[PDB]
Order: C-alpha cells, then sequence, then structure tokens
C-alpha cells in the first residue's frame, strides 16, 4: 500500500521544493550571511591585533536593538518605529577588555531584519500583526535613518586560484600564470604573484621570470627555487615537470636553467633578490634577511607565513610553472575568466566585515594614543 | 562579463537582467541558489592525512607519478595514491553531515587532482542524488515515495524537513566548480530503462552514468521570470 | 535567435 | 481588498455572493466550478470575478489600530 | 584573373599559391640537431643514400628538417625550390643539401660553415619564420570562389 | 625525444660537448668536472606538428569518470565491450575530431582514426 | 496541419542524420579540410549549413500550409507586421542559437551543460532548438535560447550608443 521504496515521479518534485522554501524562505543568502557575521566573524575580528604594545580585547556581546534617546532612558526599538521615526535599527556592541600593566561599550551595529539578533526572528504571526509588521515581510535588509537599505551582492573573482592567460601579439610576454593569494581571516593581504613566460613562439630562449612583491625586477624562477633551498637543476625541474618522459616540457625549461646559472646556492640566491629590493648602502645580511622575510610573508601568503614551509611553496611555484607551460605547449586552453565556479558573491556578512575590521583598526589605533570613542564605529557602519 | 555563461545554469536567472548599461552585470539568483557562508578547513585537512594523504614535504614525483594531488581552499596540502576510496569517504561524510553540506569537493580524475572548497561566497544549488545502491532495478534517485510522504506529512500538519533530506544523503548542494565533475538527469523519469504529436520533442536517456537529477528544471529561473506564464513558448528577449 | 549567418 | 460589488465586464451584482461561495466550499465541500454555477455565475466574466478575488481585508483587520 | 583564363580552376590555383604567403614553418614536420661528425658517412641510416647521391669549413653538428609532402606539392613546392631558397638565404654562411623529389622522405640537412649548437638553434628559428618559400608578405589565407 | 641526463654527483643539467680528436659526443657538467658519453646523437628536437598530449588523462580510475561517454566498440585486444572515449586532449585549432577509446577491462587505448599512423599513442 | 507537423519533424530528423554522418566521418579522420580552414572549422561549417537548411525547409513547409483564412498569413500578404522568419519560429523549428557567430561553446569542460557528456557536438548539445514556440522549448533549449537572446540585448545596448555618437 504505497511502497515507501517506490521510485519518485516528476510531480513529487514540488514536495521536495516546498520543503526547501519552508526551511529557507526566499532570502536566506542575506540572513545566513549576516548571522555568520554576528555569530562568528564578528568575534574573530576582535582577536586579530587584539593586543597593543598592554590591553587586550576578549569576548563580544551584541545587544538586542535599542535607541539612544536625548533626555531619556535607552528604549527598546522595533523596526516599525525605526522606519517611521527615521532611526537606525541597530544594537549595541560590548567588548571585554583586560587591562594589564606593561564590559565596555564600543559602537552600534545596524541589524538585518529577521536575523537572529532582530526582534522579528522569533515572532509568531500575531506577534507580528501587533508590532505592525506585515507577516509577509521576508526581510533581508537594514533600516538606516528611517529608510530600508539592501546590500546588493558584489560579485568578484575568487582568490587563491592559479590562472594562465595568453597575451596580445605585441607584448614580449607570451603567457602569464597568475594568483592573487590572500588570507581567509586576520588581515586579507592580497599580494599578487605573476609567473611570466618571456618571448613568443619562435623568439630566442623563452625565459620564465616571477614577480615578487617589493622587488623591483622580475626574477628568473631558478633563482627563486634556490632562494627557497632547492639547489640542483634536477631537483628544481622535478617540482615543475612531474613526468621524466615529457622531454618537450623539460626542453621549455632548458633556457630557465641557463638563466639562473650564475646563482649556485641559497645565500647567493637570497642576496640576488635582496639586492633588487634594497638600496645600495645596505649590508649583505640585511639584504639576505630582507629576501627571507619576503619569501616568507609576501610570497604565496595563502599557503603559510610561518617558517619551515619553503618546500611547500617551491612545489606550489612549480605547480604554477607547470600549468603555465601546459598552456604554452598548446595542451590546455588558457583559463576562462568567466567561469562562475571561480567567482564569489560578497554579501552583508563579508561586506560588513571589511568596514568593521578597518574601523576596529582605527579604534585600536586611538587606544594606542574610558578613553574610547564609540562613535568611530557606529558612524562608519551607519555611513 | 555580461554574456550568459554556461556555468550560470541553475545559479543565476537566464532571463532577468536589466536592459541598457547594467545588462548582464546585474544578475538575479535562481530560486534555489544559496551562497556558502564559510567553514573551517582544519577538520578536513586533519582527516585527509589520517586517511593517507602524503605530506608535500615527503612527496617525490618521479617515485609516484600516478599520485593525485589534493588542494584545500587553493592550498596544495599534499598527494594521495588511490584517492578513489578517500573520495567515497569524503562524499559519505558530507552526506551524513560530518562535513558541512556547504563544502565543495571535486575530483578531477583525468587531471589527477582533488580539490576542496570551504570558503564563503561560492554559489550553489541543490540536486537529487542518484546512486545505484538500489539492487531491485538499476540507478535511481535516493528519494523515494516514502520520503515524500513524510515531507507532505509534515506539511499537512500545518518532523521531516529539508534538512532531513540533506542528512539522509538524499539531496546534495552543488557549486559550479563541482558541477564540472557530474552528469545530471533533467527529469527523474529519464532514469527509466506512438507519441503525442502535440508535445515538444525531447532527446534520449542514453545515460547509465547519472550521478544526480534536477529537482525541477523550472528552478533555473529567478523570481521575476518565475511569474511569467509559459516562458518556454516565448521569444528569449 | 534564428541561426548562423542570421541574428543569435 | 473585498468582493467587488459588481462584475467589471457586465455589471452582474456579485458583492453578495462571497460568503455563500465561501460556505459552498467549506461546509458543503463542493468545488469552485460547481460552486460558481450554483451561485448563478454562468458566463466566465462573472466567474473570474469571484474565482479570482483575493480577500485581503481579512488580513488588514488583523492590525490593531 | 587575366581575361582569357577565368574558367581555368587550375590557373586560379596556381595564382593562389603564388600570392599566398608561405614560410618553412608551414611545410615542416619537425626539426632536429644531431651530432653527425663525418660529413661523408652519416649516423642516420636513411640519409646514406642522399649523401652518396651527392657526388655525381663544415661543423660536425647537423640541422635536419623533415618536410611534409602534402603541404609540399599542395603549395606547389619543390625540394629543389625550398632548398635553393634556404641556401640563397644564408649566403655562404651555411652548408645545405636535401633529398630529391623522388626519395620517399623530404629531408633537408644543414651545417654551419665553438658555440655551434647554439648558432644552430637560432638559425633553425630564422628558417622556420623568416624565410619566404613562395608568396607575398601579409597575404595569408587565400580562398577561391566562383 | 631528447631524453636528457643530469650529473652523477651534483644532479645538474649536462651540456653537449664535442671530442674533436675522436669525433664523438660527450655531455659535461658546468658545475663539477663530470662528463659522460652520449646515448644517441640527437641533441634537440622540435615538432611543429605534434601528437604528444592527445592521450593525456588516461588514468586507472578513468572509467569511474561519469562525465565521459561510453561506447561498446571492440578493443583489438581483449575484445571486451566496456569503453570510455574522448577526443584529442591537445588544445590546438588544427586538431582532428578523431576519438580515443580506453578498454575498461584491460585499459588498452585504441582510436577511430582510420589513418592510424602511430603504435603507442604516447 | 497534423500531416505538416509530421513532414516538419522528419525534415529535422533528416538533418540530424546528415549531421550524424559528418561526425562519424570526421571521427574517422575522413573529412577533408577546405584549403585555409581547419578540419574543425569545416566540420562546423557543414553542420551549420545542414541545420539551417533544415530550419529553412521546416519553415517553408509551415508557410505553404497556412490557408488564406490564416490571419497571420493575411497580415503578411498585406505588408503590415510579420515575416517568414516569424511564422517559422512560431510554427516550425525555432532554429539554432549562437553567440559570436558559433554554436554554443563548451562553458563547462568539454560540454555545454552538465547534463550532456563530454565531446558531444550533436545539434541538441550545441544549441539547435528543434521545437517551435508553439510546442515549447525544453530546459536545455531554453537556456541556449537565452544565451543567444542575451547577445542581442547586449549589443542593442551597444549599437544604440555607438550610433548616436556617429550620427553626431
Ligand atoms: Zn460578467
Ligand atoms: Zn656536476
Ligand atoms: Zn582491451
Amino acid at each position: 500500500f504505497e511502497d515507501e521504496s517506490a521510485p519518485i515521479t516528476a510531480e513529487d518534485s514540488w514536495a521536495v521544493i516546498s520543503a526547501f522554501f519552508r526551511e529557507k524562505g526566499l532570502v536566506s543568502q542575506q540572513l545566513d550571511s549576516f548571522n555568520q557575521f554576528v555569530d562568528y566573524t564578528l568575534q574573530d575580528i576582535i582577536c586579530e591585533d587584539s593586543t597593543l604594545i598592554e590591553i587586550s580585547f576578549g569576548k563580544i556581546y551584541v545587544t538586542k536593538p535599542m535607541v539612544n534617546e536625548s533626555d531619556g532612558v535607552t528604549h527598546a526599538l522595533y523596526p516599525q518605529e525605526a522606519r517611521l521615526r527615521n532611526l537606525t535599527y541597530s544594537s549595541g556592541l560590548f567588548v571585554d577588555v583586560k587591562k594589564r600593566t606593561y564590559k565596555v561599550f564600543i559602537g552600534r551595529l545596524p541589524i538585518m531584519l529577521r536575523s537572529k539578533n532582530c526582534y522579528l526572528s522569533e515572532a509568531t504571526e500575531s506577534d507580528l500583526y501587533k508590532l505592525k509588521e506585515c507577516p509577509f515581510d521576508m526581510g533581508g535588509y537594514f533600516i538606516i535613518n528611517g529608510s530600508e537599505k539592501v546590500l546588493i551582492a558584489q560579485e568578484r573573482s575568487a582568490g587563491n586560484i592559479v590562472q594562465v592567460f595568453k597575451k596580445a601579439a605585441p607584448s614580449p610576454i607570451s603567457h602569464v600564470a597568475e594568483i592573487r593569494s590572500a588570507l581567509e581571516k586576520g588581515s586579507r593581504f592580497i599580494s599578487t604573484l605573476q609567473v611570466k613566460l618571456y618571448g613568443r613562439e619562435g623568439s630566442s630562449a623563452r625565459t620564465i621570470k616571477a614577480t615578487l612583491p617589493y622587488i623591483k625586477q622580475d626574477i628568473p624562477i631558478v633563482i627563486i627555487f634556490r632562494a627557497l633551498g632547492i639547489i640542483p637543476d634536477g631537483e628544481i625541474l622535478e617540482h615543475i615537470c612531474y613526468d621524466v618522459n615529457d622531454w618537450q616540457m623539460l626542453e621549455m625549461l632548458k633556457p630557465c636553467v641557463e638563466d639562473g646559472f650564475v646563482i649556485q646556492d641559497r645565500e647567493t640566491a637570497l642576496d640576488f633578490i635582496g639586492r633588487r629590493g634594497t638600496a645600495l648602502g645596505i649590508k649583505k645580511e640585511k639584504r639576505i634577511q630582507y629576501a627571507k622575510d619576503i619569501l616568507q610573508k609576501e610570497f604565496l601568503p595563502h599557503i603559510t607565513q610561518l617558517e619551515g614551509f619553503e618546500s611547500r611553496k617551491a612545489f606550489f611555484l612549480g605547480y604554477m610553472i607547470n600549468r603555465l607551460l601546459l598552456c604554452a605547449l598548446d595542451r590546455k586552453d588558457q583559463d576562462d575568466r568567466d567561469h562562475f565556479g571561480k567567482k564569489r558573491l560578497d554579501l552583508a556578512g563579508p561586506l560588513l566585515a571589511q568596514l568593521f575590521k578597518t574601523l576596529f583598526k582605527k579604534l585600536t589605533k586611538d587606544i594606542f594614543r574610558l578613553a574610547i570613542n564609540a562613535k568611530t564605529i557606529t558612524s562608519g557602519l551607519k555611513y | 562579463p555580461r554574456q550568459l555563461h554556461n556555468t550560470h545554469w541553475g545559479l543565476v536567472c537566464p532571463a532577468e537582467t536589466p536592459e541598457g548599461q547594467a545588462c548582464g552585470l546585474v544578475k538575479n539568483l535562481s530560486l534555489m541558489s544559496c551562497i556558502s557562508v564559510g567553514t573551517d578547513p582544519m577538520p578536513i585537512i586533519t582527516f585527509l592525512s589520517e586517511w593517507g594523504m602524503e605530506p608535500l614535504e615527503d612527496y617525490v614525483p618521479h617515485q609516484s607519478p600516478d599520485a593525485t594531488r589534493v588542494f584545500v581552499n587553493g592550498v596544495w596540502h599534499g598527494v594521495h595514491r588511490n584517492p578513489a576510496r578517500l573520495m567515497e569517504t569524503l562524499r559519505t561524510l558530507r552526506r551524513k553531515g560530518d562535513i558541512n553540506p556547504e563544502v565543495s569537493m571535486i575530483r578531477d580524475i583525468r587531471e589527477k587532482e582533488l580539490k576542496i572548497f570551504t570558503d564563503a561566497g561560492r554559489v550553489y544549488r541543490p540536486l537529487f542524488i542518484v546512486e545505484d545502491d538500489e539492487s531491485l532495478g538499476h540507478k535511481e534517485l535516493k528519494v523515494r515515495k516514502g520520503h515524500i510522504a513524510k515531507l507532505m506529512a509534515t506539511e499537512y500538519q500545518d518532523e521531516y524537513t529539508w534538512s532531513s533530506l540533506l542528512n539522509e544523503g538524499l539531496v546534495e548542494y552543488i557549486d559550479a566548480e563541482e558541477e564540472e565533475s557530474i552528469l545530471i538527469a533533467m527529469q527523474p523519469e529519464d532514469l527509466e530503462p506512438d507519441v503525442d504529436p502535440a508535445k515538444r520533442i525531447r532527446v534520449s536517456h542514453h545515460a547509465t552514468t547519472f550521478t544526480h537529477c534536477e529537482i525541477h528544471p523550472s528552478m533555473i529561473l529567478g523570481v521575476a521570470a518565475s511569474i511569467i506564464p509559459f516562458p518556454d513558448h516565448n521569444q528569449s528577449p | 535567435i534564428w541561426g548562423i549567418g542570421c541574428n543569435p | 481588498m473585498i468582493v467587488p460589488v459588481r462584475c467589471f465586464s457586465c455589471g452582474k451584482v456579485v458583492g453578495d455572493k462571497w460568503e455563500s461561495y465561501l460556505n459552498l466550499l467549506q461546509e458543503d465541500e463542493l468545488d469552485e466550478g460547481t460552486a460558481l454555477s450554483r451561485l448563478g455565475l454562468k458566463r466566465y466574466c462573472c466567474r473570474r470575478m469571484i474565482l479570482t478575488h483575493v480577500d485581503l481585508i481579512e488580513k488588514f483587520l488583523r492590525y490593531n489600530p | 584573373l587575366e581575361p582569357g583564363h577565368a574558367a581555368d580552376q587550375e590557373q586560379a590555383k596556381l595564382i593562389r599559391s603564388a600570392i599566398e604567403h608561405t614560410t618553412l614553418k608551414s611545410v615542416t614536420i619537425a626539426s632536429e640537431i644531431y651530432y653527425d661528425p663525418d660529413p661523408r658517412s652519416t649516423v642516420i641510416p636513411e640519409d646514406e643514400e642522399i649523401i652518396q647521391l651527392h657526388f655525381s669549413q663544415q661543423s660536425p653538428w647537423l640541422l635536419r628538417l623533415e618536410l611534409d609532402r602534402a603541404a609540399m606539392n599542395d603549395k606547389d613546392l619543390t625540394m629543389g625550390q625550398v632548398g635553393e631558397r634556404i641556401k640563397q638565404t644564408f649566403k655562404n654562411d651555411l652548408f645545405v643539401i636535401w633529398s630529391e623529389d623522388n626519395d620517399e622522405k623530404l629531408i633537408i640537412r644543414c651545417r654551419v660553415v665553438a658555440e655551434e649548437d647554439h648558432m644552430l638553434k637560432k638559425i633553425e628559428n630564422t628558417m622556420l619564420e623568416n624565410i619566404t618559400l613562395r608568396g607575398v608578405e601579409n597575404i595569408e589565407r587565400v580562398v577561391m570562389m566562383k | 625525444m631528447t631524453t636528457f641526463r643530469f650529473c652523477r654527483d651534483c644532479n645538474n643539467m649536462l651540456y653537449p660537448r664535442e671530442d674533436k680528436e675522436n669525433n664523438r659526443l660527450l655531455f659535461e657538467c658546468r658545475t663539477c668536472s663530470y662528463v659522460e658519453e652520449a646515448g644517441s646523437p640527437l641533441v634537440y628536437r622540435h615538432e611543429l606538428i605534434t601528437n604528444i598530449g592527445e592521450t593525456a588523462g588516461v588514468v586507472q580510475d578513468i572509467g569511474s569518470d561519469p562525465t565521459l561517454p561510453r561506447s561498446d566498440r571492440e578493443c583489438p585486444k581483449c575484445h571486451s565491450r566496456e569503453n570510455v572515449f574522448f577526443q584529442s586532449q591537445q588544445r590546438r585549432k588544427d586538431t582532428s575530431m578523431v576519438l580515443f577509446f580506453v578498454c575498461l577491462s584491460c585499459s588498452h587505448i585504441f582510436t577511430s582514426d582510420q589513418k592510424n599512423k602511430r603504435t603507442q599513442f604516447s | 496541419d497534423g500531416p505538416t507537423m509530421r513532414e516538419i519533424t522528419e525534415t529535422i530528423a533528416e538533418a540530424k542524420k546528415k549531421v550524424l554522418d559528418v561526425t562519424k566521418e570526421a571521427q574517422a579522420n575522413l573529412l577533408t579540410a577546405k584549403h585555409g580552414m581547419t578540419l574543425r572549422e569545416s566540420f562546423e561549417d557543414n553542420v551549420v549549413r545542414f541545420l539551417n537548411e533544415a530550419r529553412d525547409k521546416a519553415g517553408r513547409l509551415a508557410e505553404v500550409n497556412l490557408k488564406d483564412l490564416n490571419n497571420v498569413k493575411q497580415m503578411v500578404m498585406a505588408g503590415s507586421k510579420g515575416s517568414f522568419i516569424n511564422i517559422a519560429q512560431m510554427s516550425a523549428c525555432v532554429g539554432q542559437q549562437s553567440v559570436e557567430g558559433k554554436r554554443i561553446a563548451f562553458g563547462f569542460v568539454d560540454r555545454t551543460l552538465p547534463h550532456f557528456s563530454k565531446d558531444d557536438y550533436s545539434p541538441e548539445s550545441k544549441g539547435f532548438v528543434e521545437n517551435s514556440y508553439l510546442r515549447g522549448l525544453t530546459p536545455q533549449e531554453f537556456f541556449f535560447h537565452a544565451m543567444g537572446g542575451r547577445e542581442g540585448l547586449i549589443d542593442t545596448a551597444v549599437k544604440t550608443a555607438e550610433t548616436g555618437y556617429i550620427q553626431r
């Protein structure tokens, strides 16, 4: 009688769909993104540079929506009234400082309707009708200065993704492998890396040089591998070409080896880089030290910024070179900059995190100069 | 940027864009699109080496070319021989819920690469999972009439929820990137093993490879277009 | 709309 | 908001058949098609008037002031 | 085409190939550099017949191009033409020899006439791109129609 | 097909040198003083028309790739009928549309090119 | 006409044979490249000629049928709004979609949509819309027709601008 293991029919689809919308509604992208901010992202920002040369910030608490009254108690604030009375449906921010010799209010956060923090998230149907808020409101917006504001999803290219591109017949570079590495949390330092293939098909010795940050000259890739500790030709090509039989690829590199001949060891390699990033009066060690820090923090940061991970970057740099060549050898087509799988849509959550970071970094600067300007925040966000 | 890319299928409405300057630059998410909120990769990266992922520090290529390399959020964490069983597990874990549904895992078999994505901002949609774990016939959608009854059972009572479906490996979330590695059935009916001349003509089900099945094709549409009657008999513009 | 050598 | 008083197209008075029509469904468990013909709505212009109406006043009444 | 030859689909073909630009790159299968020391006998078996057949300074390095017969006779090209063109390209700065039009393989051999292996890779390049075998500069595709 | 060697001691690339006195090919190192004779006289090869890359992607788990098309031709070896096929993986404009099949039973690679001009497909 | 619809359906079914054979041909490496063209260039060329001939002949079959009572035809005979191409897309085959003068490209790796298999150059895969507007489009036919649709909207925006500046 209706075998529960009977195949499903096309009509049975809408049941699965209704279930979907019954659980997410229509603007979950808004709600979810914002909730993720309040619940997790918000805190994680209070811990980045949460220490000053001591004073360290601890836990964050987000009040329910309230109003700053001139000549009056702090009142609870419901959206309906925030609209009418040109207010900003926001909730207070409270941190937990630890003053050590060597709560606290800190700004207002505008809140997205129907988000966990909003008053309508837990409201029943009649609770809404009493509150003069249509039960049909889906609410993925904010109420700022009385007007309802929406944060349009900003679409951008994803980060930490290798991409090779051919190049205009005129330029001396025939192909470029690019990555725009950035850190997920803390500070999003986006230092682009570019592995360029000089010379067009039929030019003499098509050389490959990388572009490191803060260094005023493209550096032959062999010099970089050696700067990273991988010294012998054989070992370097082994990180690039993973097939001992691919004589064609190996052949494309011959001019690279030759291009980095002069440099035969890690120190000379580092100095080579250090010099293209230092003035002429700087002493060897300082130069070499400059190149170490660069390769450690400015070079491929999405991988690591710590110390003993030189082998991890050499293989990744080799990977990029591999993919660059695989394209110059007409074995793969240059990457499609329009493939949606490599895009990302920024919403209230992520968007609100850039401002908040930056702003919190200003509130964190002032403290380095209870001596806290809460308005720095409530204004920036509201602005 | 303003042209309608293939990879927009199911993720962004193909019809609702504004005329003029903003044409193709201002888009609208399709009814069932969602956006990843972000998850920590630590657990996964941990499980990965517990399951045989050779650390990059000990990887010698000329000594194991067939190796598959694994990336997590863009980072090449390591290499792994026989990745097949790791992928089986990874999918099972995600279909349980031990790995967040939101997490995208893709295995490019010919390219010898396994890539995982945990970051926010990836647009994805839900599809019916189709596996042959069913003996009785062949390859079928894991959702059966018994499931739909429970769904509607909870409806009528206004507890089987959308989340239940996710938790019981019946439906999966899928982003454009992962969408690359699968084969999707348009109608659950073309999973089957003198024709009305009035109907529109359709193509065959020469697919014994189906890995998923669309919940419903009319879901590629966004909100605005979802209000047009018979949009499939109308001229595109 | 129509085909190649025509409109899209 | 409320049952229009008359059928836009012809004038038939229809603002007096909404409660009936509503009962003809719940308490008599009839179908809208049969329900409408039994209310005398024979031509489709008058039919659409009721079959399509949306009683939004019922939602407005739920507001306190 | 000229007045009295507008129907000769064959004169149309000749003019097409006389106008259409053609470099060695468009007719070459592959290029190789061998260490072939004895200018007389060869390390390459197939080319023994070609060297003997050429008796009725030079470096030990050998540049050897393998041309494709299809693209060849297609663009109406002769081993003697291609070869004589290359030779009259590198003055006396290059020894050139080539198999004949009857031989089963179209092959060109060149020796510089010490940093040799290098000059050669450059010469190898100049040949594939800068030498015009037949045709006019800039005219690439050339299609006939009626 | 210039398969090259590296130094025995320092693992660096070797370069072609000529033994003028005996007229033979040697490969020296430019770091140390290592030096060896040559395998073949072929020092360099440039293929204007190439085949390498066509077959790229023939992995052990290639049959479990759901996106790949399947046919039931007969492999010239085990005559099995479980095939998976793809077009030339090279990404040139001047490529053909020939198909390459992979026996899922013995992993043998065969073609539909009725002008089969090669034996290994590598 | 009931019969005309059968004639139209077969007319296309015939084009999918002509295209299917040019494929087996080309897959065997028997197609001969037309001087100054790639195999793949001339391959496409033929499939597009085939499909268009179909679309066209499918459209005339529909045109011929319509009686003089037919109002659409009555408008056409007088001059006011409407052409062959319009009647053809409504009644017979809608046609082949296309972006930048080619058939729908492999946006996904080696395929137009995730519903097809890799290396599928058939007409259904690459954008030919067999159905008419009357019959309705299939989801794949629908998306492809939207891809083509967007191309027009885009340069209607462009064409618009570029001409208001030229005229000045
Ligand atoms: Zn009426
Ligand atoms: Zn050495
Ligand atoms: Zn076999």
